This record gives structure tokens, C-alpha cells and sequence, in this order.
């Protein structure tokens, strides 16, 4: 089937597999830290859904090298995913125009 | 669940003067604060939201103000009616709270 | 009409209701939690633009497994929302440029 | 010139003078709100380039219904421009594309 | 080769020079104003990425003008960075479908 | 309501010597902090902005430091023209408040 249609859907497994990782990495890095508040599973999947969304609010974050480590990439994959949506309604509606027209 | 504490519990006044009730809270609620008065055997009434927002029938003379932990409930030229208890609710976080309550004595 | 804006437009019907159901959840969801700051319509309201904006300031958020869970689908309304106008613009200008070229 | 240029040129001059009205309204609006922390010029600009990026760190942030409103209009109008030069860069690789293949 | 995976690729080594570049000028702005958290550069470099990403989690800001001016660059360069990826994505699905229809 | 406190309230130097005035707020304000200086009978004057800006005008022995709650005016060399009152005032949130002032004194 259509190329940017299975990119789409296929980060967006990605995606959740990455927040899943993300939450357990992140736990397993930040535990050890003084002071360190993603601590707990639950938790580290709602900032790992935060951040993947950069939507950071402010009330989770990590404090350790690995931690924000996990963090890029959480961000990235969100990011990528977020945008590769994106290209893919666009590929759609550039397809549907483009026979409402002529082509 | 937030502390709100109203000292002084009594208040003494000359008929007239201008009179201040403190409310403060264990912590920064913002203007999330709201006044109420209860006479003799009567139910509470609303005189202040939000710290310093007026309601549609209380007399011009009440006033609030502050922010964040500290708020006060003033009375501009104290007279009869006005002997009761005062009291303030927080809505900031929850549940909502209400103070000790300070009564007013001319 | 032109597909593209017919979900584009769409999209601003729905990101409305999901803004104000939104609200309405959150609250719902939140109050009865100790703590909970996200308790009132008014404010309530407010923190769902900023959630769909992502713009999180931090000044509101949801400390509920519910009120997370309505966090979650206001996030991916906006990012939907925002980023199905922007496949529109691009299919706009796609449009007018492979006419003022030749095709 | 090409159209899609046009606009996202066009969306940098809008998007300029909402971030200096912005400013202006933002203190307009929040000064007489007790706690109010957006009331001088200087940092309510850095504000209104906080929320037009949506990187929303949390120094600053309105607290009046007027404030708020100012806001929403801001992350509007960077949302809208940073994603009708997303759509501009889109015409003009489409474009580039559509040369080296062909058409 | 394809236009849209340069300038892509390109200005994923600018974003990193500009990320690295950024938590230098950072710390140079901010030391010597009083109160100011953007101070070494370990740190300092994870504000940047935060910055790009729009992610803003609040835990490090800039105080000083030079500070947050640096911070208006990170913030631009991320934004149009990943914008200019997205642009890109949809340049190469667009590519893709054209020629799984006919052209 | 930000309160700002200067203690003490007054101040004896001798002549020549270091002097410094304290002025702390109930929360943390930054650097927002600015200090006025106000002779007998004379109107304030901008001394010293942002705790430590200096302003045109002003002689150099006039300086300021801090940050968040705690900020010092301080003044090297007290001369007679110093001896007057100092007041403290913060913008960081609304409304602005002035500090209940400090006198120098030689
Ligand atoms: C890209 C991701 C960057 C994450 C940085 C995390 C720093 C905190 C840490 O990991 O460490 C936290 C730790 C205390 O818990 O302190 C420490 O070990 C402090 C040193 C930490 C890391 C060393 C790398 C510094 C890179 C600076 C580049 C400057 C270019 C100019
Ligand atoms: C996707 C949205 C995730 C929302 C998580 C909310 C956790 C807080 C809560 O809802 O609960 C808050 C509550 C206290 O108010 O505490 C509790 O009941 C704590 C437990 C909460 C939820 C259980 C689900 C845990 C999933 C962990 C996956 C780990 C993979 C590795
Ligand atoms: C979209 C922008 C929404 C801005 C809401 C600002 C609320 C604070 C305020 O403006 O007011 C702040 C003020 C205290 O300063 O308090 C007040 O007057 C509180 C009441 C404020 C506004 C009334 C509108 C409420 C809409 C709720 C919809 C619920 C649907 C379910
Ligand atoms: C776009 C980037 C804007 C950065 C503003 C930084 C203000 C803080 C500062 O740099 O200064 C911080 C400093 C204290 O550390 O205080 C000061 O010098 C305060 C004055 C600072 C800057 C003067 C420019 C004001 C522009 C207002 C436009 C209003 C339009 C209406
Ligand atoms: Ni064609």
C-alpha cells in the first residue's frame, strides 16, 4: 500500500515502543540520583507522553546524563513521528487535489 | 489540604471606623480566596470572590484584597448590620477549605 | 469542496469541542484528587489551549490517571489539528505553483 | 513572485508586529492583577517569543482573561506562520523535485 | 543529489554546530547576572537541545538579553530544522506516490 | 503584595567609612529592586536600578548587590551630602511596593 502511509502508521508503533522503553530507561537511570523525581513506572510513562508531545510541563524531568539521554531521544521520536504525519496528510491531500483538477 | 488562618478570632470596633480581617494561607493560592458572612442564625453569605471582585447587592463598603498568602477583608465605617462572622474558602487546590472565621464586635 | 480544507476547517470544529469537552473532563477527573489544581471551568479551559498548543507553561497540569488520559487526546487534537492545516497550506501552494509553471 | 514565498514572508512581518502588540497588550492586561509577573516591556517580549515558539519555559505566563487571550493569539500566530514556512519549504523541494525527474 | 535531503541533512549539522555554539555563548551571557542557573556548560547544552525541541521543561532559562537572544537562535534553528525535514519527508512521499499512480 | 523590609531603620557611619543599607523581600523578586534616595524636603531620586544598574548622574561610591530576597545598597566613603533617606521598591509583580525606608546618618 501507499509509502507515506506506512511510515505513518509504522512510527507510530515505533513511537509507543520508544514511550514504553523510554519510561523503563528512564526509571532505571534516574534511580541512584539525589533528588531525582522519575522514579516510578506510572509516572515516567506520563513524562515520557509529555515530552514525545514537547509539550513539557515541568513537572517531571531528568537529572542525570542517561536520563536526558533517554529524553532526546523520546523527543525525537516524537518529533519525527509528529512530522511524519504530517508529510503523509500532505502526500494525501496533494494526491486528491491533483484529480479534482485534472491530472 | 491548605490551612487557612484567621486572626485575630474576635474584633473589636468603634462604630464608624474602618475596620481589616486577615485570612492567610499555609501556602501561595493566588487570589483563589472568598469571603462570606453569617449573622445569628443565618446561613453564609457571599461579599468577596477572588480576593477583591465585588457581588451585585453587597454594600459598596466591603473591599478585599491580597494575593497569594496573604488576603484581607476590609469595612469601610462599621455599623450594626455588619456585627458577625466573617469567613474565607479557598478554591486554589483541592478541597476547598474555610477559615476559623473571625466574628465582629462593635 | 477541496478536501484539504474541508478537514482542515473540520479539524477547528472538533479541536473546539475536544478544547471544551476537555475542560469538562478535566475537572471532572481531577477534583477529588488532594492536591489537584486543575478544579475549576475558567482556568480549566485555559490550560486546554495551552495543552493543545503545547506551550505548556506549567502553571496548570493533571495529577490523575483520568485527567491525564484527557490531557493525552487534548495533546494529539492539537498536534493533529495544526499539523492538518499545515498538509493544507502545502497542497494550497503545491496548487498554485504547478500553475505558474504549466501544468 | 511565487505565492507560497509570499505568505510565509508575509506571516514573518504579521507574526513581528502580534509579538510587539503582543507585548504591549500583555502588560496593558495584566497590570492591575495582583501577583501578576508580565508587567514591564522588555520581559513581556521575551514572553510573547516563548509562546510564539510554544517553547513555553514557565518564568512568565498571564493570569488576566485578557492576558490569556493576548496568548492564544500569539501561539496562533506562531503555530500558523512556523507551519506556513513548513508548507513554503514543501512547494519549493516539490518544486526542485518535480525538475530533476521530468516534468 | 535530491535538494530536499541536502538542505535536510545540512541543517541537521547546523542545529548541532548552533547546539553546541549555543551552550558556549549561553554560559558566557549568563554568568555575572546575579541569581542566573545557565552557568557550565554541561548543563547548559542540555537547556539547548530542550530549546530546539520546544520541549522548555522550565528547570533552565536565560536572564540576561544576550542570554535569551541566544536563546531566539536555538529555538529558530530547531524549529527550522525540523520543519525543513518534515518539508522533506513530504517532498519523498509525494515522489513515491506519483509514480505508484502513473506519472 | 510583595513587603519589603529595611532594617535598620536608621544608620551612624563616620565620615569616610563603608556603609550599607539591607532591604529584603517576603519572596523572590530576581533583580527587580531599584533604590531612591530623598533629602530633607527634596523629592526621591533614582539611585540604583535592577540591584545593581548604575544611573547617570550618580557618583561612583554608590553601588548595589543581590538577588532573589536579600539586596544591599551600599555607599564607599560616606560624605555629609549622603545623609538623607533610602527607600527600596520592587516591579516584579504587581502591584510595585516601596520599603518602609531607612535614614543615614553621620
Ligand atoms: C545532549 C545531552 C546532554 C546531556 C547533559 C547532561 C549533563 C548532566 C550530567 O550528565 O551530569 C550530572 C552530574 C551530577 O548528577 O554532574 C556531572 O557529572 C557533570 C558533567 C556531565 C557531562 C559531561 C559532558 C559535557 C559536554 C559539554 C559541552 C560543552 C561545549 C562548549
Ligand atoms: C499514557 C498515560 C499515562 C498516565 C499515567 C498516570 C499515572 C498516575 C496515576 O494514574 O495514578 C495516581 C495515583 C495517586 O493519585 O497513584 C497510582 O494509582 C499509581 C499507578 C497508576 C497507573 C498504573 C499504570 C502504570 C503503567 C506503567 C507502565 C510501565 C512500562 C515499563
Ligand atoms: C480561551 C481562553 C480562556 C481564558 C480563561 C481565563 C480564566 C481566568 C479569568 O479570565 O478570570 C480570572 C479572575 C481572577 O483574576 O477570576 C474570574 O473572573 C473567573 C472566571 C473567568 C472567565 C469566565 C469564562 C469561563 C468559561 C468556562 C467554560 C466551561 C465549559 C465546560
Ligand atoms: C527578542 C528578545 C527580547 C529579550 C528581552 C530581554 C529583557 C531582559 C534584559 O535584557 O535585561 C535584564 C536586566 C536585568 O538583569 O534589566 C534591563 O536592563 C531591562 C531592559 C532590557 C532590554 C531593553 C529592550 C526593551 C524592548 C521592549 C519593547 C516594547 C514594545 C512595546
Ligand atoms: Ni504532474
Amino acid at each position: 500500500s501507499a509509502l507515506h502511509w506506512r511510515a505513518a502508521g509504522a512510527a507510530t508503533v515505533l513511537l509507543v515502543i520508544v514511550l514504553l522503553a523510554g519510561s523503563y530507561l528512564a526509571v532505571l537511570a534516574e534511580r541512584g540520583a539525589p533528588g531525582a523525581q522519575l522514579i516510578t513506572y506510572p509516572r515516567a510513562l506520563w513524562w515520557s507522553v509529555e515530552t514525545a508531545t514537547t509539550v513539557g510541563y515541568g513537572d517531571l524531568y531528568p537529572v542525570t546524563l542517561w536520563g536526558r539521554c533517554v529524553a532526546v531521544v523520546v523527543m525525537v521520536a516524537g518529533i519525527t513521528s509528529f512530522g511524519l504525519v504530517t508529510a503523509a496528510l500532505a502526500t494525501w491531500f496533494v494526491g486528491r487535489e491533483q484529480e479534482r483538477r485534472g491530472h | 489540604d491548605i490551612l487557612l488562618t484567621q486572626s485575630p478570632a474576635i474584633l473589636s470596633v468603634s462604630p464608624g471606623e474602618r475596620v481589616s480581617f486577615s485570612c492567610r494561607a499555609s501556602q501561595s493560592i493566588g487570589t483563589d480566596i472568598h469571603w462570606y458572612q453569617q449573622r445569628t442564625n443565618g446561613s453564609p453569605r457571599l461579599l468577596i470572590k477572588y480576593a477583591s471582585e465585588s457581588i451585585s447587592g453587597i454594600p459598596s463598603r466591603f473591599s478585599g484584597s491580597g494575593s497569594g498568602t496573604d488576603f484581607t477583608l476590609s469595612i469601610n465605617s462599621v455599623e450594626s448590620e455588619d456585627i458577625a462572622n466573617y469567613y474565607c474558602q479557598q478554591s486554589n487546590r483541592w478541597p476547598f477549605t474555610f477559615g476559623s472565621g473571625t466574628k465582629l464586635e462593635i
